[PDB]
RNA sequence: UGUAACGGGGCUAAACCAUGCACCGAAGCUGCGGCAGCGACGCUUAUGCGUUGUUGGGUAGGGGAGCGUUCUGUAAGCCUGCGAAGGUGUGCUGUGAGGCAUGCUGGAGGUAUCAGAAGUGCGAAUGCUGACAUAAGUAACGAUAAAGCGGGUGAAAAGCCC
RNA sequence: CCCGGCGAGGGGAGUGAAAAAGAACCUGAAACCGUGUACGUACAAGCAGUGGGAGCACGCUUAGGCGUGUGACUGCGUACC
């Protein structure tokens, strides 16, 4: 029992009860979200998306906190040309738990 | 000071 | 009991003292003495005197019973080095370092 | 002739892989006196192969 | 979640037998190399050997095309004085034929450490039978 | 007002050596050497953040391909199918299913074949 | 710096950096590229700007009633304890107290009280007005200042 | 110098011509999240939001905004032997220069805030001073007039004494 | 008090808040040199990292492809001024 869905400008294959990291959603920390754009669900036999998305498909999950990723170091350096700048960056995420998978 | 070869003309002048 | 002894500012390099030390690391004290005794290096006599001083320490100051007593930890760190001058010739100067070493022997039993 | 780069601390060690010393093991006991000694050598006391040669 | 990774501790492998005979050297190699590297599975792991053991028979009877048979070069250097030895294709088949295929796929397996390891899985026998019954090698075409 | 300097200095230096931890020999010992090692590591990373997305895509495409061939169809045809398979869009990574759920894959292959008929 | 002006060693020949004077800032003992000199930090401040500031300062002290003006202010003897008490009674610790003409006793008291100073009418400076928590000022002084600022 | 005039394997199509449909492929385009300048429109103007369009490679160099260090005030305040500075780790935080916290060490000073002033930031200059590497336990131990043994002394004698 | 050459140096004892303040003495950084443990390393070729990444050791968590250390194998990759 798994299904896959689009959310970050990016897809994910998911079983229910499985926590997953996603690009930030604008949904309060405890609330519940539905993803209607689901690209495939699977049991013993499976529904791929005729056009994209499966009709009855919807994956349900509650957000389970927002956070910021481990800092990454942008380094720029141009040898023998008296130029360099170093820039730090973190990137936001929101973690959902998954409870749905309405086949 | 300086090593003798550096001071010496025949070895030092070498390519004129 | 760890009970240690040591020789500071010994006249030898360390590089030299090690090699003699390395023969002894981990042996029963009994063996080391024999080992050192038939090892033709000045660093042997040095290391011996230290080892001996260590046993007598372990003996007279802590428990003792040398028979069950091993050289469990031995190392030599490089000490301060005495700068001198000699000259090789033309008016040039050569540092030459008379290097010294800090011998250290830890003789315990566990 | 001289180096073009500092040999490393590692390389130094390598070269010394063979510089290490050997013990003895072949230390052997006199049949008369107690005496440890180098094989085929007089003992501290002047025994060798049981007999007492050398008073010193 | 990170995509999968083959793990050396648990790859499958399995054995096979291939008949060189009429088959054209190289068009053969291709598949050997491919199957040797595992590129027909969860190959999906550049850094892991995931290929199959596969042994080749009748390497001497391998086929070539063109005038290749008398004109293919095969050079190597002894690393000495001026020791650039060479040997024509036919000459190779004459003395240790198994070589022809061996080098022909060796060249098509990757580069370095792993690559070399992949090559060990290929057993190339000049003749017809092979003393590997124990591996129970399953025949395959192509 | 004379400025001591040098307490802030070793701050800058240690700030770099720490980043060099793990590097071989001077690269982790000697600032002058470390500051370089630290920079170029950064340079590669910035590059290889972009490479990562390349390397994995071709990783995916490689294994997508065998499985497709495994079900008797090249990668070429197989993506063209899914494309033409009445629109429908689906990541090349998510074809993950090629390794962990081979019926689902074969199932995807058929759906693709049909559009190509 | 103290040394001769002899060139430390030959221009060319020794394997050494150029070197010219042993007093060079790059060298060790002796140097300092831009050694300072005694200097004068006195600024100008226009007449009309100075006055302009005092006004903005007074006219803010009232607005926080930190200025309490009084008819007459003086202590009865040159004894600090007296003044300490007056302030106590007046509910004050930190104070400027600008007196009309200034008297002996009021000055000698407060010389030793740290948070309190006493100035005559002319002695009013800008930092002090702001310095102390409360400026007292006799009504007599007020008229002096009234004019001094025009 | 060695195949050495497809990068190699190898290729009779895996070469060349034509037509056609696939697909791979970049930091280009798009998608999701984020920052910043300039716009406009709406919420609302000692503005900041929300959209939204757009711009953001860069040497010489011009412009803008900042971090931190020393020192004056603020400060007879505040922190500090229930542990200051410095040293060494660790966690967190910022776009960065950084900041905050704290364990260990240390054993006496440190100073928010807002202003003020500069001996204010180092990897290079065959820079300066000191310390420490390297070659290396390598060359060498200074006339090729030469040493052998016995006995003393001594912790130890090829070298001293007889 | 003990080892040692009535040595050097050291270990105890004792003083002290502290001896790890012992006179080569406040703090005690860095280059540099060792001892100990974990992991890697004797079929492998290059600016030594970086993206991937197994195994091992260790902590986790109740598992859950998690933190730390190491880094087989692998894509890319010729330091700075
Ligand atoms: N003695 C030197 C000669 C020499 C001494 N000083 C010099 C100066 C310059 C040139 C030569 C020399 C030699 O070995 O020949
Ligand atoms: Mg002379
Ligand atoms: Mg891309
Ligand atoms: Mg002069
Ligand atoms: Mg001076
Ligand atoms: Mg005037
Ligand atoms: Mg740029
Ligand atoms: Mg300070
Ligand atoms: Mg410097
Ligand atoms: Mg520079
Ligand atoms: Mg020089
Ligand atoms: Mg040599
Ligand atoms: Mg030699
Ligand atoms: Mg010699
Ligand atoms: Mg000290
Ligand atoms: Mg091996
Ligand atoms: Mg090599
Ligand atoms: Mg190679």
């Amino acid at each position: 029992m798994y299904a896959v869905f689009q959310s970050g400008g990016k897809q994910h294959r998911v079983s229910e009860g499985q926590t997953v990291r996603l690009e930030k959603l604008d949904i309060a920390t405890g609330e519940t979200v539905e993803f209607a754009e689901v690209l495939m669900i699977a049991n013993g036999e499976e529904v791929k998306i005729g056009v994209p998305f499966v009709d009855g498909g919807v994956i349900k999950a509650e957000v389970v906190a927002h956070g910021r990723g481990e800092k990454v170091k942008i380094v720029k350096f141009r040898r023998r040309k008296h130029y360099r700048k170093q820039q730090g960056h973190r990137q936001w995420f929101t973690d959902v738990k998954i409870t749905g998978i309405s086949a | 000071t300086s090593k003798w070869f550096n001071i010496d003309n025949k070895i030092v002048d070498h390519r004129p | 009991m760890e009970t240690i002894a040591k020789h500071r500012h010994a006249r030898s390099s360390a590089q030299k003292v090690r090699l003699v030390a390395d023969l002894i690391r981990g042996k029963k004290v009994s063996q080391a003495l024999d080992i050192l005794t038939y090892t033709n290096k000045k660093a042997a006599v040095l290391v011996k005197k230290v080892l001996e001083s260590a046993i007598a320490n372990a003996e007279h100051n802590d428990g003792a019973d040398i028979d069950d007593l091993k050289v469990t930890k031995i190392f030599v760190d490089e000490g301060p080095s005495m700068k001198r001058i000699m000259p090789r010739a033309k008016g040039r100067a050569d540092r030459i370092l008379k290097r010294t070493s800090h011998i250290t022997v830890v003789v315990s039993d566990r | 002739a001289v180096q073009q780069n500092k040999p490393t601390r590692s390389k130094r060690g390598m070269r010394r892989s063979h510089d290490a010393l050997t013990a003895v093991t072949s230390l052997s006991v006199d049949k008369t006196s107690g005496e440890k000694h180098l094989r085929h050598h007089i003992t501290a006391d002047g025994y060798y192969r049981g007999r007492k040669v050398i008073a010193k | 979640m990170k995509t999968f990774t083959a793990k050396p501790e648990t790859v499958k492998r399995d054995w096979y037998v291939v008949d060189a005979t009429g088959k054209t050297l190289g068009r053969l190699a291709t598949e050997l190399a491919r199957r040797l590297r595992g590129k027909h599975k969860a190959e999906y792991t550049p850094h892991v050997d995931t290929g199959d053991y596969i042994i080749v028979l009748n390497a001497d009877k391998v086929a070539v095309t063109g005038n290749k048979r008398t004109d293919k070069v095969y050079y190597h250097h002894t690393g000495h004085i001026g020791g650039i030895k060479q040997a024509t294709f036919e000459e190779m088949i004459a003395r240790r034929p198994e070589r022809v295929i061996e080098i022909a796929v060796k060249g098509m397996l990757p580069k370095g450490p792993l690559g070399r390891a992949m090559f060990r899985k290929l057993k190339v026998y000049a003749g017809n039978e092979h003393n590997h019954a124990a591996q129970q090698p399953q025949v395959l075409d192509i | 007002a004379r400025v001591k300097r040098g307490v802030i200095a070793r701050a800058r230096h240690k700030k770099i050596l720490k980043q060099a931890k793990g590097y071989y020999g001077a690269r982790s010992r000697v600032y002058r050497v470390a500051f370089q090692a630290v920079i170029k590591a950064g340079q590669y990373a910035y590059r290889d953040r972009r490479q990562r997305k390349r390397q994995f895509r071709q990783l995916w495409i490689a294994r997508i391909n065998a499985a497709a061939r495994q079900n008797g169809i090249s990668y070429s045809k197989f993506i063209n199918g899914l494309k033409k398979a009445s629109v429908e869009i689906d990541r090349k990574i998510l074809a993950d299913i090629a390794v962990f759920d081979k019926v689902a894959f074969t199932a995807l292959v058929e759906k693709a074949k049909a559009a190509l008929a | 710096v103290t040394g001769s002006g002899k060139k430390p060693w030959r221009q060319k020949g020794t394997g050494r950096a150029r070197s010219g004077s042993i007093k060079s800032p790059i060298w060790r003992s002796g140097g300092v590229t831009f050694a300072a000199r005694p200097q004068d930090h006195s600024q100008k401040v226009n007449k009309k700007m100075y006055r302009g500031a005092l006004k903005s300062i007074l006219s803010e002290l009232v607005r926080q009633d930190r200025l309490i003006v009084v008819e007459k202010f003086s202590v009865e003897a040159p004894k600090t304890k007296l003044l300490a008490q007056k302030l106590k009674d007046m509910a004050l610790e930190d104070v400027l107290i600008i007196t009309g003409e200034l008297d002996e006793n009021l000055f000698l008291a407060a010389r030793n009280l740290h948070k309190v100073d006493v100035r005559d009418a002319t002695g009013i400076d800008p930092v002090s007005l702001i310095a102390f928590d409360k400026v007292v000022m006799t009504a007599d002084a007020v008229k002096q200042v009234e004019e001094m600022l025009a």
